């Protein structure tokens, strides 16, 4: 995909979109159904969903101007052990959610496109570089039909279908 | 024909993050989820926060003349700082830790005299160590009970919880230099003290010698405490080296508790207290402290995490 | 797809299935294959694959009726500690699993529509809805052929490019 | 043509997840992970529980009277009751909490009695406070020695230990409430009780004076413990205040332990125990307790969670 | 796919790659773009990603030669409750890791049929075993123009469309 | 037309691992991530590893005379062993474990000698249970002070802390077996030693009496230490029983630690050390042991782990 040979450095109007080609010249316009659902499942993991701020107050000594023996040892170690603990989850943690950060903004990416590719059936051509060559005549109107979700098939496969074959 | 491009945006300089398959990614955007800086004071809001100026909580607890100013006064973080010093008669706290842990949860010093009634004793002996004004003096909530004229009886004394509340009594054993010094002080070879409830007892015995010398003195002041429960009684006995409470700490439950720290307090507004400072508890973790205080975020050793907010970053080339 | 669309309410028989019509009228049928495939995955999850129940006995306090000072704040210190910890771990494993579930059981539903399009070759369209039209006659006979794995999409070719193109 | 359409099933009332990406997804099905309730009531099996219905493990342990039904009896589990009270001289025991911990993971009060030769004393004396029977009386694994005619020598007494087992002994120190007490009972201006091994030794110096009138006595007993290992030998020195072990009690490891707990016990089955009462353990977590025992679910904060067991429910509409 | 019906046991020179047969005979080359990102990621993993080897020098008693009481229970449970924690994150943590590595590979093997499938265009047929009919004469010079990334579909369109319809 | 069959490679036997979604799955090929194993030998590099052979790191702190070859020596990790033992006057050590915890996390036994003074004593007294070469001996580090001529002064000795760093006092108090023998030894009969600075003191009380005879001895020696801050001051008091400071250990801070192992040492390189001698540390986990030392894998109960290192092995048929 075209989508993974680059990404558009021209598109501000939201993250997933569609650019195109045709005989009135060219344009863009982003999608905002995919652009918005990416949003949502971010923000959503950006906030507290596996995780929260607790609140403390009076707790253990940490810190020591004395050497004691075993009870400031165990209290040094019950603190270390606990903050090891935390900075591996925590490490795990960022680690995981960008992980399905990435994956889930690629997934969006694929998702517009096979939804795409499906409306356009055999009307349409996959060129391997994230784009569709389209058989027929496809003025903006129809440009916006096919980003709309309103585009008929039918009603080009007489002509479609005789400049791809 | 036409064609019909799909794609998504991109900038110019995005960010790098960690995944499970990748060490750097580069990414549109990304968040820091932990906390590296301070503002370097103390926010005296929402929490109330008592600054111990050159006050300990126990100098505060006992009496010492320059923690005057914290009778009866509570907080919910009690802040000490390192400049603070004692200047009274020498003592030491048995376990201090546990003492300063008690009074520092429950939050407040609040206290409330009560009629003990020592008979055959000099009541409210004081020291050139612990000047209260022009004359000589003693920790504010202790009375230092002495011979009178040539005698000192057996003190046996009977004081009862009947309120619906813990009673923090405190109190102390005096450790004379010398036995030319506890003879003419308390007229006395072998003195005790025992304190007791109706669940536990602790008796004390004085221990007589020279120590390094302290403020002009050699001898020392050891401090214990007793908690008197509802329908428990108090009952004091001794034959000397009794430094008396001179009434009870109310006890009470919650959020109180102390911090060391150098950091000022100001005119602001935050919910996480660390000795560096008050911090922002908007990101889930931290590295500015271990030692925090209210709603903070996670201490970590990383001094960073990023969080991408966004999805890939390919530039067009 | 159709699986995007809805689900099929009127389906008991299995987790996934198929829906038909033909010149014999309408039917139904599970796919037991893959409805087998999504369960055992599901029962070996919710079984003790990462975690299992751990015996204890004796044990430090954890409720106290006086107040003793440090040792008392450790113990405490302690408890709150493994605590936290164990309900952060609930969290993340639950969400995790649950994300799992979810991806498994969405993908065994592509794989069995990638395995049906690759059966039916050129002799069917993917109509964006779940759905293939099938470009030749196909009787109740040939539905359970696409079904059990053996239709030969050989037999057909002849007549359904005829329909398609 | 024909139409093939391929999907899934759904159900009319789905129930509600949370995934990493989705805050509330409905699936088909989901099971709950959380236990969040108990019986009410301890099951008797597969773990042998004990029931003290007002003993203390403690008293159990020492011989009061109202737990001499408790003499020689294990436990996997010991319960302690809310109306658990003590009815013998008033006792304390220093560092309580342990001894109270040792017995309960031994999970045996199997007391093997010693032949002890303490000469020149009284044997067995008792009191008013702690009645067996119509007349007085004592803790029936103590034996309180006293003067006999005018005197009271030093007690030495040796007992090795030969066997392949550690021995606990119990033992404690007498606290007159006068000094016309202390030499009218043990004709003794000054005891000490000293109990020793191969390896550790402990003195104990009694303190004289009222404390506050538990069952119409001022004075106390305070309670110690040593153990020998086998190969050594227990030392007993003491010139008056020995409140003498009669035996030694067995010590075993094991899962053996104790909790506080109000709940009945029935005839059911269950391995995991809690004081709410016994609880399934086919989840793996609960939020019923802390405090647990036996084969237990994880104690969780989350009064819920829910875990998919099928996939999302999309209604047809 | 036939990297479902099997995998090749005969391919010593990469993990991904083809296998072929035409009018000069049969033949076998590595990918060796998949081989290496598979392997990349895999070896990143497998090094101190969310996880390292800490130093520790004095530490509690792990250990006891006699019975003392509360300190001792303390202390037992400190680290009964550090291991119970250490040893369940290596559980999540390795099956989380194993997940993923059988998923990226999966995913590799994918995305060099679907690399394969666009440069093909209309000149080649899924037939569902993780093999392309080409419908044109492709010698060796071709099928290696395939698998370095050259294949120009323009040149064979004319011929495999005839031989296709 | 041509086939272009696109794949992946298999092997005729793989490995199997554990998934989130399979409990076995059949891979070609998988490491092992728990080291299991040890060579069963403690590596002497890079660590400084110091084997007390038959000493405890007590007896070689007090100066047993089979410990005298630990004079001045350091270590990083100082190894204990099971063939221990104890030769010199009976002792014992309250709280032994936190004094084996601040010699062991020091990691030195330099000791420096200082000036004490002790007048109207006699010095340097020794025993038959403490041989040092044909004749009575005692601890090295310790000066067992006793009765000159008919008397025993009290001694008030201050040792002032000028140096820049802290300083650590071992010292104790003799326990006699009889009055008859307090009397001849330090004329005394009762014994007190007092030991202070500016901040706290201990003061010890003797114990008359018979323990179990060991080396020939039913007498005891207590050991108790204290640290001294530079700026503070040492004050010993005594009016008998005393067995003085020569001088002090000086403290460190850093990585020494201790462990107890009856592992042989030998010339290899590792930097992990388990009781079981050194393992590799190539391994994220690993189930030797929970006690490790150095830059060691985390410890877990699984025996074995398996990591997946490539795809699915799926065999041609
Ligand atoms: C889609 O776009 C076309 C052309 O602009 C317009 O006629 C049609 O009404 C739009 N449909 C929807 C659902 O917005
Ligand atoms: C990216 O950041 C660097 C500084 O790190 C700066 O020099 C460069 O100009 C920036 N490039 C763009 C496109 O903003
Ligand atoms: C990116 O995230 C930062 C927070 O670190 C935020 O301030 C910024 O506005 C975000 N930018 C975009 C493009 O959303
Ligand atoms: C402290 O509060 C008590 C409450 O009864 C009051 O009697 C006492 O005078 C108060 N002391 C000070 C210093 O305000
Ligand atoms: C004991 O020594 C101190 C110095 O620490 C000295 O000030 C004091 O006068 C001495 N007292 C006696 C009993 O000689
Ligand atoms: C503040 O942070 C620093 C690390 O930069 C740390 O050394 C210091 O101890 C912290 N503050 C206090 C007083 O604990
Ligand atoms: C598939 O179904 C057809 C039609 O019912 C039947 O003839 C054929 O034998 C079945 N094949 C298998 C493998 O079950
Ligand atoms: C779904 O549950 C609600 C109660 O929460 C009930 O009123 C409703 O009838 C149920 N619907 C179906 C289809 O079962
Ligand atoms: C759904 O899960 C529950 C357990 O919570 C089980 O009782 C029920 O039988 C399951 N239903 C189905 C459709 O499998
Ligand atoms: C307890 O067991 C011992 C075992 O030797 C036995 O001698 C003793 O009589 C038993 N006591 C009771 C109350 O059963
Ligand atoms: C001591 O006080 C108590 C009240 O707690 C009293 O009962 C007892 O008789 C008093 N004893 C003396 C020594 O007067
Ligand atoms: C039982 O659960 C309740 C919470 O509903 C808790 O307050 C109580 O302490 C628990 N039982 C006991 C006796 O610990
Ligand atoms: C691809 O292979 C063909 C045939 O061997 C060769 O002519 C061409 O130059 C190669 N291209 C690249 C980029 O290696
Ligand atoms: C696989 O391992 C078994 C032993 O577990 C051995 O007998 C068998 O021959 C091996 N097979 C191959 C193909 O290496
Ligand atoms: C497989 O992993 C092992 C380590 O366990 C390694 O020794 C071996 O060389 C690896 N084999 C391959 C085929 O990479
Ligand atoms: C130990 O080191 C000190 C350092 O001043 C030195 O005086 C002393 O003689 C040394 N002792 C031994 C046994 O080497
Ligand atoms: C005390 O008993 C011991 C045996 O442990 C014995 O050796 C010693 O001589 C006895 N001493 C007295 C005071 O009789
Ligand atoms: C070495 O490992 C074994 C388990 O096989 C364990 O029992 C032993 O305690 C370990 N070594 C030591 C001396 O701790």
């Amino acid at each position: 995909a075209g989508f993974i040979e680059n990404g558009w450095e021209g598109m501000i109007d939201g993250w997933y979109g569609f650019r195109h080609q045709n005989s009135e010249g060219t344009g863009q316009a982003a999608d905002l159904k995919s652009t918005q659902a990416a949003i949502d499942q971010i923000n959503g993991k950006l906030n507290r969903v596996i995780e929260k701020t607790n609140e403390k107050f009076h707790q253990i000594e940490k810190e020591f101007s004395e050497v004691e023996g075993r009870i400031q040892d165990l209290e040094k170690y019950v603190e270390d052990t606990k903050i090891d603990l935390w900075s591996y989850n925590a490490e795990l943690l960022v680690a995981l959610e960008n992980q399905h950060t990435i994956d889930l903004t690629d997934s969006e990416m694929n998702k517009l496109f096979e939804k795409t590719r499906r409306q356009l059936r055999e009307n349409a051509e996959d060129m391997g570089n994230g784009c569709f060559k389209i058989y027929h005549k496809c003025d903006n109107a129809c440009i916006e039909s096919i980003r709309n979700g309103t585009y008929d098939h039918d009603v080009y496969r007489d002509e479609a279908l005789n400049n791809r074959f | 024909t036409a064609t019909l491009c799909l794609g998504h945006h991109a900038v110019p300089n995005g960010t790098l993050v960690k995944t499970i398959t990748d060490d750097q990614i580069e990414v549109t955007n990304a968040t820091e989820l932990v906390q590296s800086s301070s503002t370097g004071k103390i926010c005296n809001n929402p929490h109330r926060i008592l600054d111990g100026i050159d006050c300990t909580l126990i100098d505060a607890l006992l009496g010492d003349p320059h923690c005057d100013v914290f009778q009866n006064e509570t907080w919910d973080l009690f802040v000490e700082r390192s400049k603070a010093f004692s200047n009274c008669y020498p003592y030491d706290v048995p376990d201090y830790a546990s003492l300063r842990s008690l009074v520092a949860s429950s939050g407040t010093l609040e206290f409330i005299t009560e009629g003990f009634t020592w008979t055959g004793v000099t009541q409210n002996g004081g020291s050139n160590a612990c000047k209260r004004g022009p004359g000589s003096g003693f920790f504010s909530r202790l009375n230092w009970l002495t011979k009178s004229g040539s005698t000192y009886p057996v003190l046996n004394v009977t004081m009862p919880n009947n309120d619906n509340f813990d009673k923090l009594y405190i109190w102390g054993v005096h450790h004379p230099s010398t036995n030319q010094e506890q003879t003419s002080l308390y007229v006395q070879a072998s003195g005790r003290v025992t304190v007791s409830t109706r669940r536990s007892q602790q008796t004390i015995i004085p221990n007589i010698g020279s120590r390094p010398w302290v403020r002009g003195l050699s001898s020392r002041i050891s401090i214990y405490w007793t908690i008197v429960k509802p329908g428990d009684v108090l009952v004091i006995n001794s034959n000397g080296n009794l430094i008396a409470p001179r009434g009870y700490f109310k006890m009470r439950t919650g959020k109180s508790s102390i911090m060391r720290s150098d950091a000022p307090i100001d005119t602001c507004i935050s919910e996480c207290i660390t000795p560096n400072g008050s911090i922002p508890n908007d990101k889930p973790f931290q590295n500015v402290n271990k030692i925090t205080y209210g709603a903070c975020p996670k201490y970590v050793k990383q001094n960073t995490l990023k969080l991408a907010t966004g999805m890939r970053n390919v530039p067009e080339k």
